[PDB]
């Protein structure tokens, strides 16, 4: 209960005694007591991997599977850590041994499905969704029939240019996500998912009065705020998605999630922050350099920002100079990525388009450094000025 | 003239499965 | 449009200082995704709520869901579509200061809107992004709502 | 000197924004110790460890794009600094003045560390490359090639023998300085490394990962000393202490995490910064750790020796 | 396996005495509000459009 309340120390604390404490009870049904220092192991396991401690996670986790080696749950759990270390081939190969001590395991399913949505394969992550409803022990899981819904939309999230075939998904998506929310009224992702497929229909007002709605039930599924987020974009108030971005980013990840910072930067970008559009997709590169998408998006506002010094001749020396060597640096950076670039995460017309405007903009930036030092020396005289004016006083 | 280019970023309305809840089991 | 503001909002005390009023109490709330305060005061006895009460909290300049901006009288003739139709509390009143941390040397970060509900005081303290359909010396409406769950 | 772990220093609002990089140097000249900082907002920042204190002596402006890190010669009076735009800067720290720029290009610097000898200079490159920048000379001198993906991190052994440096394809390469020569290539992380260092006594490599688990690994024989457990979040940056006993970590979760090398238990873990720890870093005797990060503070921890 | 397999009935007991209210199909069920009545009222709308009304 303290775990679920997020008291960790107290679940160790409670945990470690309830352990200590069982070898004593243990005395009077040493089964009984086996059995509930398994639930306190696994129990004490899943904090420790919440704390951290995997040392004795993985020890807890193997400990139950040598005196109870037939707890499914251990299996997940050293899979869902291999995840965790992102490792998606030792995860897989926990979770496929869950899969073969029980085969209609849900779970062990639907997380080896999650390692291949995770990689796209949409058909193969299918296949553990489509397998789980046939059987009548998992005959009514609406997780699985949402998870073909997603599949669907996660297929709608890839461009086919042949938009039939992205509608023919829509459709069975729709179909999914219309029938779950009719057996179950509180089915938070059959609503979304709706939602998503009217949004992707181009429904965005319907859409996004829908994903409020979701939102007023519950403040912990992103998905609702990026959702909110997107159309506060696509419907130009700024402001609030920037917001709803800022808030996500500290409430929901541990780490500066790259995503969030991309929807941020697209946000921030519109909302006049040039300034920390800069800073965001600067820190997005720190972050991820070697994704050619951000490093795109830093070389855009570098064009951006200098666009807006380079028209006013009222702007000075420091921001020309900066104004140069930043648009130098995004001119090498297009060219950078029309030679490193990675092929399969943007359009090649794009980062080819954008060097030409750099180039440009930086042949008619070397005036300005010539230009800059004049604004300078005007001042100077006025104050020469002020100063035999006070000397008149 | 072409279109005006936004920040580049790909599209995504989701509706991702949450975590599979391994919660702590009472006794 | 005409919704001034809009954020989600839970009751984090009741009159700490003591309840000086019988059918009214200071709520001292906090909001979700804007990180904004607020000091508000209700008729306890006619809409009673609790701390830890959640709340969806909409600024708006008028009650039409048409942002028509409606002039201020009371009215028991109103055939109109009405928000507050969809809300089951809400409060009318006068901006009666505008408080933030401006300088001499520059403009403040933050915006504090004073409201007088007809003598029940309210405070949103916020950002200056948010306040942005606030006006000191005008009419608003609170249009607000406790969540269900 | 505290028997327990505890802030020592604290400076608030030095930057305009993320630090996002720290460095503790001893000047052989005067036997005096100078701390030097990084930041997003192009300034560098020397301040001067007098008496426990830090010292604000010098603002070193120049770079355009961000500081991305910086390290302070062992031998000399100089500090440098590396920036997204590739470029690297020299800073004079008895004068403050800038001494050389380095163009190298637009992927040619990213994380920074001196030899332990500080004559040379190591830099990261996202063509999978570590490149040595002579103080002096100011030129690219060499260049190591993993033949993998960006390398994010970079660190030198304090013998001088090895240069270690962690890639964004979670792989772990080994470097002789001497000849250039890639010694070691480990499988390390199966997630970017954003941060490693040697040990002292050069026998064990800390490598940081955004798996939230830290990996000590044997420098002359590569096999797999131990494993280590204990962010909530991915690990920014990793430093040995010079007593050989103790090894520094920071991370994302805005937690900075000093672990005991014998027992490989964490020893402390410090929460007094607000925001994602980017850099952590020793003094030249152990005794204690600087620390900076997005909460744009600069923070100087005692150890217990 | 022939020695693992026998304990397949004191892993049921363990699961027999262990409780979690939060699972693949509750996980998706809200904390109170029921969605159907509004969201069927917006397919109301939107399905005169998607049979082109």
């Amino acid at each position: 209960l303290h775990f679920r309340l997020g008291n960790l120390g107290e679940a160790k604390k409670y945990f470690l005694a309830s352990l200590d404490r069982a070898k004593a009870e243990a005395e009077h049904d040493e089964h009984y007591y086996n059995a509930i220092s398994v639930t306190t192991s696994y129990n004490l396991a899943r904090l420790y991997e919440a704390m951290c401690e995997f040392h004795e996670a993985e020890k807890l986790y193997k400990n139950i599977l040598r005196e109870h080696p037939n707890y499914v749950d251990c299996y997940l759990r050293l899979g869902a850590m291999a995840r965790d270390k992102g490792n998606f081939y030792e995860a897989s190969d926990w979770f496929k041994e869950a899969l073969q001590i029980n085969q209609d395991h849900p779970d062990a399913w639907s997380l080896i499905g999650n390692l291949h949505l995770a990689k796209q394969e949409w058909g193969p992550g299918q296949k553990k969704f489509e397998r789980i409803l046939k059987q009548p022990s998992t005959q009514s899981d609406t997780y699985s029939m949402l998870a073909l819904g997603n599949v669907w939309l996660q297929t709608l999230h890839q461009p086919t240019r042949d938009r039939e075939k992205e509608k023919r998904h829509q459709d069975r998506a729709l179909a999914i996500y219309k029938q779950v929310l009719r057996n179950d009224a509180k089915n938070l992702y059959a609503a979304n998912g709706i939602g998503a497929v009217l949004a992707h229909k181009g429904y965005f007002r319907e859409a996004r009065d829908v994903f409020a709605q979701v939102r007023e039930a519950t403040a912990d599924i992103s998905d609702v705020w990026l959702n909110l987020a997107h159309i506060y974009v696509e419907q130009k108030q700024y402001i609030s998605a920037v917001q709803m971005y800022e808030n996500c980013l500290r409430k929901f990840y541990k780490h500066q999630n790259t995503e969030v910072v991309l929807y941020l930067a697209r946000a921030l970008f519109k909302c006049g922050k040039l300034q920390e559009c800069k800073q965001t997709l600067l820190k997005a590169r720190h972050v991820a350099p070697s994704d050619t998408v951000l490093m795109f998006n830093v070389a855009l506002v570098l064009q951006r920002l200098a666009t807006s010094v380079l028209k006013d001749e009222k702007s000075n020396l420091k921001e020309v100079l900066n104004a140069v060597k930043e648009l130098e640096l995004a001119h090498r950076y297009f060219s950078y990525l029309s030679k490193v670039g990675d092929k399969m995460r943007f359009d090649l017309a794009l980062a080819a388009t954008e060097a030409r405007q750099c180039s440009d903009l930086l042949s008619q930036a070397q005036y300005h450094v010539a230009r800059a030092r004049k604004q300078d020396e005007e001042e100077r005289e006025l104050r020469a000025k002020q100063e035999q004016e006070k000397e008149l006083l | 003239l072409p279109e005006r280019s936004g920040v580049v970023c790909r599209v995504k309305y989701c509706n991702s499965l949450p975590d599979i809840p391994f919660d702590p089991k009472f006794i | 449009a005409g919704i001034l503001f809009e954020d989600i909002f839970d009751v984090k005390d009741i009159d700490p200082e003591g309840k000086k009023f019988d059918r009214v109490s200071r709520l001292h709330c906090e909001s979700e995704s804007f990180k904004m305060d607020l000091i508000l005061d209700v008729n306890i006895q006619i809409y009673p709520v609790d701390l830890g009460d959640k709340f969806r909290l909409v600024i708006a300049s008028t009650l039409y869901e048409d942002g028509t901006l409606d002039d201020g009288e009371y009215n028991p003739t109103d055939d109109r579509p009405s928000r507050a139709d969809q809300f089951e509390y809400v409060m009318y009143g006068k901006v009666y200061r505008i408080e933030g941390d401006e300088t001499s040397t520059e403009a403040a970060t933050r915006l504090s809107a004073y409201v007088s509900y007809g003598g029940l005081l309210m405070r949103l303290q916020g950002d200056a992004n948010n306040l942005h359909g606030f006006e000191v010396d005008s009419r608003v409406y609170l249009l607000m709502k406790k969540l269900a769950f | 000197m505290t028997n327990q772990y505890g802030i020592l220093f604290k400076q608030e609002q030095a930057h305009d924004d993320a630090i996002w990089s720290v460095a503790w140097g001893t000047n052989k000249k005067e036997n005096s110790e100078t701390v030097v900082t990084g930041s997003l907002d192009d300034l560098v920042k020397v301040w001067k460890w007098r008496d426990e204190r830090l010292d604000l002596q010098w603002s070193l402006e120049g770079h355009q794009l961000g500081v991305v890190s910086v390290d302070i010669s062992h031998t000399l009076p100089i500090a440098a600094s590396s920036s997204l735009d590739a470029h690297i800067r020299l800073w004079d720290l008895e004068n403050g003045k800038q001494i050389k720029s380095i163009d190298a290009g637009p992927v040619d610097a990213w994380t920074l560390a001196f030899s332990p000898d500080s004559q040379y200079l190591a830099t990261g490159t996202h063509v999978g490359k570590v490149n040595i920048f002579g103080v002096e000379s100011g030129k690219k001198e060499y260049s190591l090639d993993t033949r993998g993906k960006f390398i994010l991190s970079i660190a030198y052994s304090p013998d001088g023998k090895y240069l270690a440096s962690g890639a964004i394809d979670g792989i772990i390469n080994i470097f002789d300085i001497a000849t250039g020569k890639l010694l070691h290539t480990l499988e390390g992380h199966a997630m970017p490394i954003r941060s490693l260092t040697f040990s002292p006594d050069s026998q064990l490599l800390v490598t940081a990962s955004d798996d939230g688990y830290i990996k000590i690994y044997d420098v002359q024989h590569a096999n797999l000393a131990g494993t280590l457990s204990g962010h909530a979040s991915w690990v920014l940056n990793v430093a040995f202490c010079p007593d050989d006993t103790h090894f520094v970590s920071s991370s994302s979760d805005k937690s900075v995490k000093v672990w005991d090398v014998g027992t490989r238990t964490c020893v402390h873990t410090f929460f007094d910064h607000q925001d994602q720890v980017w850099g952590v870093k020793y003094n030249g005797n152990g005794s204690k750790i600087v620390s900076v990060g997005d909460d744009q503070e600069i923070h100087i921890y005692d150890c217990p020796i | 396996r022939s020695f693992v397999d026998a304990e397949v009935d004191v892993t049921r007991d363990i699961v027999s005495r262990e409780r979690v209210w939060r699972t693949r199909t509750t996980i998706l069920q809200s904390t109170g509000k029921n969605f159907s009545k509004n969201i069927f009222a917006i397919l109301q709308s939107v399905k005169a459009r998607e049979e082109g009304r």
